[PDB]
């Protein structure tokens, strides 16, 4: 009796910790605690139908093993969701370039983000457990964008495979390097840093006034190749493209020499 | 392959047909994963399952309990070994191009067959155990194919002193069979037995493939075109194959023979109320072994002297194994008689001991493979006692007596220190430098001749294949030649060019020869040839 | 052309041009030796295999395709260049052994095998297959398997090395765990089956593409790709797919000649035939220790030092042809250099034995450097230390302060090893000084523990869900001095990482210590060096340190007779001459130290007392440190003691007899009990038996009672402790209480030594036997005096720091009106005592130490600590410690 | 406090309950599994003691060797046994409930609450006059 | 004899055979009251374990080397 009076006040004294995240929303801080007291519970409980006294509390007990059950059967989904969104964040913002390369998923991404924040601003006005719970169709909601986000993941992950299949050096650099190198395009300063994973010997690339035409290649050591013909960024704007011609117009230059 | 063998086990233990699996030892977790599978009930009972393999360590202990071993192992012989290489290879391939080249085939694998039936005897004859398997041959056979191929551009019959000699022999010298090589010495005896078969005078009609066979008999070069005459000369070869066909010297064979002999003891040893013979041993072994010996070194005063030092860290090396050694023994005679409690270290020695395989922490210095724990001690007692009568030397009249010492390599632990610090000496007595001072060998009778100046004492150097009068070394059919007295000094060099009558012959440590301590410059009596020493394994041994 | 370039080397040129020009001595000697013997014995045929063995090089410029231009040869083997940009890359000497891998390497890359280069670390195997690549003009990468091994990246790479046409060499393939190994020698097969198809007799002409099955998805396979696998046996996978090679012996004589040319050196064969050999004796005679390494990298470092130094010396004699210099001198000079630092006590004298043996009658001038000397003899004698010159009482510390500064110079990253005791600290405390003094550069050191906070804490931690990163201690550090908005810039910012090194925390100080000089944050984040940052280790033993972070950092090893004892007692002596432990108190200080002078001598009694107690028995370990520590505050004690007599009798204070016997006996009972002070009662009677039989001082004249029993009174003469122990009636109901303690001969002579060893504020141990009653009297005593607070806290086997943390937030208050944060008491005018009983409990990590001991060593020895919240440097003050432990054998 | 030395099975734990249960006091066991750790122990010796010291309830502690597990254990209960209370058990909020239940336990007994430190040494009396352990383990 | 033993015992008995065989002659022989096989290395065996307790259900642990002290 006691330990369901327990279990009561706690689930109706719990309240879910909220963090602000960039001064765009506040996420649920404390995921362990909550999952930990969870699954205690739910053990506790199941242990409490196997107690010989059970059958005069069995059907308060088996409530609450439901209540706790939904709970479950929604935070497991939620961090998920807040998981892959931060991730999807970190690539849909801090780069300007995303948007052209992978306009159709931008746009879902756009969309989803609304709902999400919707949500959001809608658990921080009641952020107790059981009132959270009690919502208009949160699971719903949050597994339409737990596969949502699935979905635009693997799309964003076929194009990075595509782009490293455009242009194979692509494969030395990891898959955040990979996102950085689309996202930052515009900006070349982001891109040669990670120039000496790539190429051999090259570690930065000499460009133009306005970091236009890639005027030739520089070493480590401070040796600088001039190539006879410079290639564009303007011309070839794709990061693929222009890529591959400073390759060949390397070799072509090596030959030259 | 995994899928694949799933599904036809699968249909073939419905049906009731049979099921081979080729080289499963490269999927030991698909084994173990196949043991449990099979492990049900099998519905049929006409249903076969094979798994043909090589015998490697990382196949599942379960499967092999689980079913029927049938090892398989090659014939050994020259001729088996070239009749298998001759069916391995296609006869189109042999009969191709120009005729010469089916020839070459033959002595390719004649020379496949002599390095590999020199294997068997591992420590006189190969040093080490190299893999020489198919893949060797197979690369052999595509370089002679390739380089007669880019020689001889048309069918015609190319002539024999046209042949990429050179090519062939340096391919196959310093790449494919010489990849494996480490050792020097072992290059030497491969370049030998490639110089001697790879040349332009195969082709004629004199040529020994083999000579001196059983004294006075020679394996004559067959005189033929084709691939069909010399498959026939294989078959045509005699049973009585002695290692002279290898060019090893008849005894090898004896010698192999004794150390098998050896390991059906050790392997009966291996497979043996414990306590009362494990106290007498111990005891006796504690009346064996030297009770105590001490640290008297560390003297302020002459340290700039290599051997004092050299010889200080000799002693204190063994002083420390000898009181591991020791205290351990006299552990197992306290648990013998219960008079102690026994834990988990001394639950290994004791196990260790009992079937005859010395303790892992007993080996603190370089030790022949498989050595029985009696010879381990006996060895460590006259390790003991040498350096007991160093330590006595030493105190007696001081660093001085430590150079006029007949130090038997052998028994010191590191013999390459010694060296080194005999060069040193030489160097800091007439002041040169270590550069400029070379190793001469001077094998005089006197076990206890006098020591000149550079002259240093070695004993128990032991010389096996020839036998050393004058510092003239002669080949000789009894193995072992112990060598009186070895007066190493270290004089300086000349710069000049060793005469054709001289042989690099290495020093090995054991008679397992897998540590290498220096070479000695030894003339050879006129009659014999250096590349005879080098290739019938003669060397020089420590122990 | 060798001659030209020979004298070019000679002369001053740019790096460039000078990397340039030794690459071209290094190819044209390599041609030289091959053209002289190798094609002139009576050659005379271009199809002759002496020629084609060779690597042949073939222009066709009027090939329209780049790959096509220029076709490289070996034997029957032909490759096309690649034409890959590589920079300036280092060049391999052309030794026969690599002749003979080249072309083992290219039979198994024309025959579509791989290469598997067997052999011991160190023999040139990876180099080897990177010349060979780059000579290619192949991209060649390396994948090391020290535990730096990831199949997430390296499924993708191999795609890559398949797709774009580059090479792929493992360092250590033996190194892989057997899961991995297994994996990734599927992989390998996969490629290497695909690579063989490549060459199928009946399909050399490819039609369909020849794919593999990568990433479980079809990738086209290049035929320019090769995969070496680096040994030291194969899987037997690949047994049958890869071609051995057996890299043992690299030629070390030949390497060292020809660079030993490339520098310029005219004497090179000689130089080399000396200098190989002696590196041989080093890495023989010479002791075995973690840090030494005699490898051919570290000869490579020294010849080409030696050859900085030999252009140093002709730039010196051109501004005062020149061919007369005296290249053995440069060559040991080098190698001293380069050794000599990182040399234990021990083997110096082997080393120059070595030399001697080697190079005959070639000696060793050190630099002078006297504008240094001058200022570090300034401020040693500005901070009471001991300064001397070569044979001189500190001549090895001011020596090892310089070369400390030589490779504070040379590189960054620096580490100073040696037995705790030494003279590690104030080495560099006095050379940042002087450095300060002398080039006129302020020097701001930051000395950060490591082991006292967590990795999270030391370089920041990022957010799980926020993706919010805060920076940690390190990283603080770096971003300040990097931003320098106060303008850290322009000023010799050390940060010294005094305590234990553990392959941990060193992760991501690997990335910095090299010439990368790069943090990598988690989040991103990229944090170069500035060129006046060294990031020092002060550690003691170099236990648990991996290769990696030793073979970074240049290394000064500080052994023990670094620092003698008469440093130790001059120190002592002019610190109680000059600074006042509270003018009178200064001059009853002067008097004191001008009574105890003769005792500390070079043969006096502390010396002799010193060497016997060593000899004794005692229940920690003996240190010289500790030992001197406890002496230093007993005499501190004897004269806040006359002090406080002086006080007590304005009129006719202590006169200058009394003073001196005073003092006389007072040394001999500090003597007694900080040395064997920690030992049985029969240790302690064996020492005062030592004591009485060397001094010449008046003792206890009673045969019976040992001196340990008696003490020295203010009158100056000896009155045994019995005659101090009061008669004490307890109350009936107050028998055999917790808290009760009856006072005895050992309970007065413990509050005593407590009293003397707390008004210094030293924390303290009391060690002994379970029963012994040392918590009982310790708390009595602490909580006898009236402005003492004492807080206990037990410490258990799962202790850590953030017992001491929390202990300060419930008992401390920080306060930011100081200079820096303080923390202090919330009481005023307390001394807050954390009396840590069972202080030996806390359990040692993986590497041997105990992270709250590493705390409190720091906020004992430095006086404060960091604050995890905020990276700034709190200072203790009014903060005391005291501890109390069983025997360490328990 | 009590060690009990001897084989298992000689009856030192059944011995130790009949003598407990003859001189009223209660017997409290620790109920030790897999999954026991360091916080589960601490709350049992704060139960423990919070039912010898704030109540006047006397308590035989039953504990044997097998209940212990790592030294943390070993070292709490070596501090209780010597010192008569664990210093760092009782914090924050249960330090608090500590004081309430020792006014409250002071108040029944007769006794004037005065400061917390007073209450906290009326507390630790308490506890070594009402808490006894016996420890059973094998030679 | 062992068969004997496992029928007729007063203290809970610990089967140590290097095969099988016990194992499954103590199934075959308790198929009927649902003899239930568990581990000390499972982490439901306590779950189990309890409800071995409420059914009257025979219940079967291996791996006593790891002795669970739940089981006292
Ligand atoms: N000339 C001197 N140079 C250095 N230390 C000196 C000198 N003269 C006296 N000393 C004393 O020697 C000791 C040197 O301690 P130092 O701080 O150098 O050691 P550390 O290696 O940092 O310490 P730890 O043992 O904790 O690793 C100090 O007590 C110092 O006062
Ligand atoms: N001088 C003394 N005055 C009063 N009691 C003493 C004295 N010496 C020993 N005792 C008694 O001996 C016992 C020692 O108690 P205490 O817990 O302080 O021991 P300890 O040696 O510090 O313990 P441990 O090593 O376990 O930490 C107590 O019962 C104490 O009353
Ligand atoms: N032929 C050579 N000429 C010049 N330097 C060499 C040669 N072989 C090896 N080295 C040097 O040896 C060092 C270590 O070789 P490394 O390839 O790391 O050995 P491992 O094969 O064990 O990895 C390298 O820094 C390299 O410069
Ligand atoms: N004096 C006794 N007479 C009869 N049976 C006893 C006696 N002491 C113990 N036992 C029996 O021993 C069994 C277990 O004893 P226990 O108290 O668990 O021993 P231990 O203290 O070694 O754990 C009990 O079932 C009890 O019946
Ligand atoms: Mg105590």
């Amino acid at each position: 009796e006691e330990f369901l009076k327990q279990i009561r006040e706690v689930w109706n004294t719990y309240e879910l910790d909220l963090v602000n995240y960039q001064n765009k929303c506040r996420l649920i801080r404390g995921w362990d605690d909550l999952f930990n007291k969870v699954k205690e519970h739910i053990n506790s409980v199941s242990a409490m139908k196997l107690s010989p006294y059970y059958k005069v509390f069995e059907e308060d007990a088996l409530s609450w093993e439901d209540k706790l059950n939904r709970i479950m059967a929604l935070f497991d989904v939620w961090i998920d969701v807040q998981r892959r969104w931060v991730y999807l964040e970190g690539i849909f913002t801090g780069s300007a370039d995303i948007k052209h390369l992978l306009p159709v998923e931008t746009q879902r991404f756009q969309s989803i983000s609304t709902e999400f924040l919707a949500l959001m601003k809608k658990v921080s006005k009641s952020p107790l457990v059981m009132d959270v719970l009690n919502i208009q169709g949160v699971q719903r909601s949050l597994e339409r964008l737990a596969d949502l986000l699935g979905k635009i993941q693997k799309a964003l992950g076929e194009y990075l495979e595509r782009e490293r299949s455009s242009f194979p050096r692509f494969y030395f650099v990891g898959d955040e390097d990979l996102l950085e190198i689309i996202g930052n395009s515009k900006n070349v300063a982001k891109l040669q840093k990670h120039f000496k994973k790539m190429f051999a010997g090259v570690s930065s690339i000499i460009l133009n006034e306005d970091n236009s035409v890639v005027l030739g290649i520089s070493s480590r050591e401070g040796e600088e190749v001039m190539f006879k013909t410079p290639v564009s960024i303007t011309e070839h704007p794709k990061i693929n493209e222009w890529l591959t011609l400073v390759e060949k117009e390397m070799r072509v230059t090596l030959a030259k020499l | 392959g995994f899928n694949q063998a799933d599904k036809a086990i699968n249909t073939a233990v419905k049906s009731g047909r049979w099921v081979m699996l080729k080289n499963v030892h490269l999927a030991p977790g698909w084994l173990m994963q196949l043991e449990k599978k099979l492990h049900s009930l099998q519905p049929h009972a006409c249903f076969r399952l094979f798994l043909t393999m090589e015998i490697n360590p990382k196949v599942p202990v379960n499967l092999l309990r689980a079913g029927r071993i049938f090892v398989f192992e090659p014939p050994p012989g020259v001729k088996a070994n070239m009749l298998r290489t001759f069916s391995s290879i296609p006869v189109s391939r042999i009969c191709k191009s120009p005729n010469e080249r089916a020839r070459l085939y033959f002595l390719l694998a004649w020379f496949h067959a002599i390095i590999q039936e020199r294997l068997r005897y591992a420590p006189l004859g190969w040093s080490k155990k190299y893999e020489f398997g198919e893949s060797d041959l197979r690369s052999a056979c595509d370089t002679v194919d390739t380089w007669l191929d880019d020689t001889a551009k048309g069918r015609q019959n190319i002539s024999p002193d046209k042949i990429p000699w050179s090519a062939l022999k340096t391919l196959m010298a310093q790449s494919i069979y010489g990849g494996r090589v480490d050792n020097e010495f072992d290059q030497r005896l491969l370049n030998t037995f490639l110089e001697r078969l790879f040349t332009t005078r195969s082709f004629d009609s004199e040529f020994k493939l083999a000579c001196k066979v059983d004294g006075h008999k020679d394996i004559q070069m067959p005189d033929g075109i084709r691939r069909e005459e010399f498959v026939q000369w294989v078959e045509l070869l005699p049973d009585t194959q002695t290692p002279s066909w290898l060019g090893l010297p008849n005894n090898a064979e004896r010698v192999l023979l004794t150390t098998q002999g050896v390991d059906m003891i050790s392997k009966m040893l291996k497979m043996q109320a414990w306590m009362r013979t494990l106290h007498t041993t111990a005891s006796n072994w504690l009346h064996l072994i030297p009770q105590t010996l001490s640290h008297l070194k560390r003297t302020v005063e002459n340290i700039k002297d290599p051997l004092f030092r050299f010889f200080e860290r000799e002693v204190k090396m063994g002083a420390k194994l000898l009181q591991d050694v020791r205290q351990d023994l006299a552990d197992v005679v306290q648990v013998c008689e219960g008079k102690k409690k026994q834990t988990n270290y001394l639950r290994t020695l004791i196990n260790e001991l009992v079937k005859g395989i010395l303790p892992r922490s007993w080996s603190h210095y370089t030790v022949p493979a498989g050595m029985t724990v009696i010879q381990w001690v006996s060895d460590f007692s006259e390790r003991i006692k040498q350096l007991q009568n160093i330590s006595l030397a030493a105190a007696s009249g001081g660093a001085k007596e430590l150079k006029n010492i007949h130090v038997c390599l052998g028994g010191l632990f590191v013999p390459e220190a010694y060296i080194t610090a005999t060069r040193q000496y030489v160097a800091q007595a007439n002041s040169w430098s270590l550069e400029e001072l070379c190793l001469e060998v001077n094998v005089t009778t006197s076990q206890g001749a006098t020591l000149d100046a550079c002259s240093f004492g070695v004993t128990g150097l032991k010389l096996q294949g020839a036998t050393c009068n004058n510092n003239k070394l002669s080949l000789s059919n009894a193995i072992s030649t112990a060598l009186p007295l070895t007066q190493l000094r270290w004089v300086k060099q000349t710069n000049t060019e060793k005469k054709a009558s001289v042989v690099t012959l290495p020093v090995y440590l054991n008679f397992t020869r897998a540590d290498l301590i220096f070479t000695v410059d030894f003339e050879i009596a006129t009659k014999e040839d250096p590349r005879s020493f080098y290739e019938r394994g003669v060397a020089v041994l420590c122990t | 052309t060798l001659n030209v370039l020979a004298d070019s080397v000679l002369m001053e040129q740019p790096p460039l041009r000078r990397r340039k020009l030794e690459h071209l001595i290094t190819e044209l000697v390599h041609q030289r030796d091959v053209t002289r013997s190798l094609i002139k014995s009576k050659i005379d045929n271009a199809k002759s295999f002496e020629w084609l063995s060779q690597m042949r090089f073939y222009f066709d410029p009027k090939q329209t395709d780049v790959l096509q231009q220029l076709s490289i040869q070996m034997a029957n083997a032909k490759f096309n260049y690649g034409f890959e940009y590589l920079g300036v890359q280092d060049k391999l000497v052309q030794t026969p052994l690599t002749d003979r891998c080249y072309l083992t390497m290219t039979q198994a890359l024309e025959a579509r095998l791989g290469g598997s280069p067997f052999g011991p670390a160190g023999t040139g195997k990876t180099e080897s297959v990177k010349a060979l690549g780059h000579q290619l003009g192949r991209f060649v990468l390396v994948f090391n398997c020290d535990e730096t091994f990831d199949f997430q990246a390296m499924g993708r790479i191999f795609v890559g090395l398949c797709q774009v046409g580059a090479w792929g060499c493992f360092d250590e393939f033996n190194r892989l765990e057997e899961r991995m190994l297994s994996a990734v020698s599927q992989q390998v097969q996969c490629i290497q089956e695909a690579l063989r198809e490549h060459s199928n007799p009946n399909y050399d002409k490819t039609s369909a593409p020849i794919t593999c099955e990568l990433l479980n998805k079809q990738v086209k396979v290049s035929p320019d790709m090769a995969i070496f696998i680096t040994m030291n046996n194969l899987p037997d996978n690949l047994k049958k797919l890869f071609r051995s090679l057996a890299m043992t012996k690299p030629d070390r004589q030949l390497i060292a000649q020809v660079m030993l040319y490339s520098q310029g050196f005219r004497t090179a064969e000689v130089l080399a035939n000396k200098i190989v050999p002696f590196f041989k004796l080093c890495d023989e005679q010479l002791s075995s220790q973690s840090h030494y390494d005699f490898g051919l990298r570290a000869l490579k470092s020294v010849l080409v030092s030696a050859g900085n130094v030999k252009r140093e010396r002709i730039q010196k004699i051109k501004r005062e042809i020149a061919e007369n210099l005296p290249e053995q001198e440069i060559l040991i000079q080098s190698v001293c250099e380069t050794m000599v630092p990182k040399l234990v006590a021990e083997d110096i004298p082997l080393l120059f034995s070595l030399l001697s043996d080697v190079f005959p009658g070639v000696q060793y001038h050190r630099g002078e450097m006297t504008a240094l000397r001058e200022e570090l003899k300034k401020v040693c004698q500005e901070m009471y230390l001991t300064y001397g010159d070569g044979e001189e009482v500190g001549g090895m510390w001011v020596e090892k302060v310089l070369q400390l500064y030589q490779i504070t110079q040379i590189n960054h990253g620096l580490m100073m090893v040696g037995p705790s005791g030494s003279g590690k600290s104030m080495a560099w405390r006095v050379l940042l000084k002087a450095l300060e003094r002398l080039e006129g550069v302020e020097g701001v050191a930051h000395i950060i523990d490591p082991k006292a906070i967590s990795k999270d804490h030391l370089y920041g931690t990022l957010d799980p869900n926020t993706r919010e990163w805060t920076d940690g201690l390190f990283t603080h550090v770096l971003r300040k001095i990097i931003d320098s908005v106060r303008g850290e810039l322009q000023k010799r910012q050390w940060i010294v990482f005094d305590g234990d090194v553990d392959p941990e925390w060193v992760e991501n100080l690997n990335s910095v210590l090299d010439d990368n000089k790069l943090l990598t944050l988690p989040n991103g984040e990229r944090l170069s060096l500035p060129p006046n940052v060294r990031i020092m280790f002060e550690v003691q033993d170099l236990k648990y340190a991996t290769l990696a972070t030793v073979s970074r950092c240049g290394m000064v090893w500080f052994s023990e007779d670094v620092l003698s004892t008469d440093m130790i007692f001059n120190n002592f002596l002019a610190r109680l001459r000059s600074i006042p432990l509270d003018s009178p108190m200064l001059q009853i200080q002067r008097d004191a130290a001008t009574i105890m002078q003769p005792y500390f001598t070079s043969n006096g009694l502390v010396t002799k007392a010193l060497e016997h107690a060593f000899q004794l028995e005692h229940i920690m370990d003996l240190t010289r440190l500790r030992c001197l520590g406890s002496l230093f505050s007993m005499l501190h004690q004897a004269c806040r003691n006359v002090a406080q007599y002086n006080a007590n009798h304005p009129d006719f204070p202590m006169q200058i007899e009394q003073l001196e016997r005073y003092i006389q006996r007072y040394l001999v009972y500090a003597i007694l009990w900080s040395l064997s002070g920690d030992s049985r009662l029969k240790m302690r009677a064996e020492l005062g038996e030592y004591i009485r039989r060397i001094t010449t001082v008046p003792l206890p004249t009673a045969p019976n009672i040992p001196i340990i029993d008696y003490e020295v009174s203010i009158s100056g003469e000896w009155s045994p402790w019995q005659a101090k122990v009061p008669q004490i009636e307890v109350e009936t109901h107050k028998v055999a209480a917790p808290d009760v303690v009856v006072p005895t001969l050992d309970t007065v002579r413990h509050e005593a030594l407590l009293y003397t060893w707390l008004a210094e504020h030293k924390p303290l141990v009391l060690c002994g036997p379970p029963g012994s009653g040392k918590t009982m009297t310790l708390f009595s005593a602490l909580r006898a005096l009236p402005d003492m607070e004492v807080v206990g806290l037990n410490f258990s086997s799962a202790t850590t720091p953030e017992l001491l943390l929390k202990t300060f937030d419930h008992y401390c208050e920080y306060r930011r009106t100081p200079n820096g944060v303080v923390l202090a008491p919330v009481q005023l005018g307390k001394w807050l005592v954390l009396f840590c009983d069972e202080i030996n409990l806390p359990d040692m990590d993986k590497y041997g130490t105990q992270r709250v001991i590493s705390f409190i060593r720091q906020m004992v020895e430095h006086g404060g600590f960091y604050r995890t919240s905020d990276q700034t440097w709190v200072k203790l003050e009014r903060i005391q410690f005291v501890g109390a432990c069983n025997p360490p054998t328990d | 406090h009590l060690l009990l030395i001897g084989v298992s099975g000689a009856g030192k734990t059944t011995l130790s309950r009949f003598v407990a249960w003859m001189n009223g006091l209660s017997v409290y066991q620790i109920k030790v599994h897999r999954k026991y750790t360091g916080e589960d122990f601490d709350e049992d010796l704060r139960t423990v003691l919070r039912r010898s010291g704030c109540k006047n309830e006397k308590i035989a502690f039953i504990m044997d060797e097998s209940n212990v597990l790592d030294s943390g254990f070993l070292e709490r209960m070596n501090t209780l046994l010597a010192n008569g209370e664990v210093p760092g058990l009782f914090e924050g909020d249960e330090y608090a409930t500590l004081m309430t239940q020792c006014k409250e336990g002071a108040q029944k007994e007769g006794l004037m609450l005065d400061s917390h430190e007073e209450l906290y040494k009326w507390f630790t009396s308490q506890v070594i006059r009402n808490l006894h352990v016996v420890f059973t383990m094998n030679p | 004899e062992n068969a004997i033993m496992l029928k007729r015992f007063n203290r809970y008995p610990l089967i140590i055979d290097p095969s099988g065989q016990a194992t499954e002659f103590i199934m075959n022989e308790y198929k009927d009251r649902k003899i239930t096989r568990t581990s000390f290395l499972d982490d439901a065996f306590r779950k189990n374990l309890e409800s071995a307790l409420r059914f009257g259900n025979p219940l079967l642990v291996q791996d006593v080397e790891s002795y669970d002290p739940v089981l006292n």
